[PDB]
């Protein structure tokens, strides 16, 4: 359960509003959200599988 | 829609120009080419690549 051992960590850090790669294009943020990694969410919540 | 009627409200005109033309929530598509940067919105140009 360690945050550093979560296999979603590199994709979740990539899919962040703080990432220029995502920020610089309007569509990018939505492309992440549709792949179940929401950029506006905090890290641990961004990787959680709800319910 | 049958008729378009003018209301001459400059501030509302500006807010609609912002919504439709300058800073749309989702811009019209523009595929990158050798001669272009890949931005699809004016809003994105000045927010991330101002000079
Ligand atoms: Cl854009």
């Amino acid at each position: 359960e360690d945050v550093r051992k979560n296999r979603l960590k590199p994709l979740a850090t990539y899919c962040s509003v703080n990432n220029p790669e995502i920020s610089f294009k309007v569509t990018n943020e939505m492309q992440c959200r549709e792949n179940s990694i929401d950029p506006t969410k905090p890290l641990a919540e961004r990787m959680k599988i709800e319910n | 829609c049958s008729i378009i009627k003018g209301t001459g409200n400059f501030d509302k005109c500006v807010s609609q120009v912002e919504s439709i033309l300058v800073a749309p929530k989702l811009p019209l598509p523009a595929n990158i080419e050798a001669a272009s940067s890949g931005f699809e919105s004016v809003d994105q140009v000045f927010r991330f690549a101002s000079s």
